[PDB]
């Protein structure tokens, strides 16, 4: 057959196994997901609710939280399962078909679908609330979340490929994934970050990624300066790049 | 203005026009859909479109 065939048949199989391990023999799993982001929700209405009023009283923290949380749990969600294949799937390394990276991009698909069917879920039950739910610039947005879904999917292949030889550098990695969730703006605006310490964060793409959605999705959001596409875009670009090519490098030594 | 009369013209559309014989409520609703107020805090300055 046609290698694109085959390897259509091997994503498409390794999508069925994943599902099953990745859900729950149950499907208990739907019960968590769907219950993901809301448990991180509740708590800030306790928290920052009044801050945030007085921070930006335009916008309200049930829509500010759920625009910058289900993207940045996606984004995560695609590196952390993306780090974890290979050896999951190690011995099914055995019929020739099956590559290092089907595994990768089979677990990249089931993360986007069930990440997808959560932000539809989540705008769904949010407009039922009558909260502000239809995006302003849609397509803007959507090409900042494929940008994001890029950049997220070449991290997790580069720390999939490059932790092979050393599996403790993997767990660390998992925990750098917790700071960047207070360093990101997801949870508070940045605007309320003094002067001196932006231009540190300025370096980090998930936050201009994070900001440009935002402004895609609410009318009148006004963006810091510093912040563009062009550096995140990049960015993503190159680290694709250099793991496509060190994957490239190492195609043998995984298998 | 004669706000009822004038919302009312286009029959071309029956998405974006306000139907005669509709109610207070809805009328209000629409009024203020087609009139959007925003606010810009730092300047603290009132947009109406």
């Amino acid at each position: 057959r046609s290698p694109w065939q085959i390897q259509q048949a091997v994503l498409f199989a390794l999508f069925l196994r994943e599902l099953k391990t990745r859900l729950g023999g149950r499907w208990l799993g739907v019960f968590w997901v769907l219950l993901e982001p809301v448990a991180h929700i509740a708590v800030m209405t306790t928290l920052f609710s009044l801050a945030h009023r007085a921070a930006m009283p335009s916008i309200e923290y049930p829509v500010f939280l759920i625009t910058g949380l289900i993207p940045f749990f996606m984004f995560r969600g695609l590196v952390t399962r993306l780090m974890e294949a290979i050896d999951s799937n190690r011995g099914l390394f055995a019929y020739r078909q099956v590559k290092p990276i089907d595994t990768v991009i089979a677990r990249a698909m089931l993360e986007i679908s069930l990440q997808s069917i959560v932000y539809l879920i989540a705008l769904g039950t949010l407009g039922w609330l009558g909260f502000h739910f239809l995006p302003v610039r849609a397509l803007e947005l959507a090409g900042v979340s494929a940008v994001l879904i890029m950049l997220g999917a070449s991290l997790g292949l580069f720390f999939a490929v490059v932790t092979n030889e050393i599996p403790q550098a993997r767990a660390i990695v998992r925990i750098s994934l917790l700071p960047l969730y207070f360093v990101s703006g997801v949870i508070f605006p940045v605007h309320t970050i003094p002067p001196q310490y932006l231009p540190l964060l300025q370096l980090n793409p998930v936050l201009h990624l994070i900001e440009l959605s935002r402004a895609s999705f609410f009318p009148q959001y006004r963006v810091l300066q510093g912040i563009n596409l062009a550096y995140p875009a990049g960015f993503a670009l190159l680290s694709l790049f250099l793991a496509l090519m060190l994957y490239r490098l190492r195609r043998h030594q995984l298998a | 203005l004669k706000l009822r009369e004038h919302f009312g013209t286009p029959l071309r559309d029956p998405l974006f026009r306000l139907w005669g014989g509709t109610s207070q409520e809805w009328f209000l609703e629409y009024y203020r859909s087609r009139v959007e107020v925003l606010m810009d805090d730092i300047c603290g300055l009132l947009t109406v479109r």
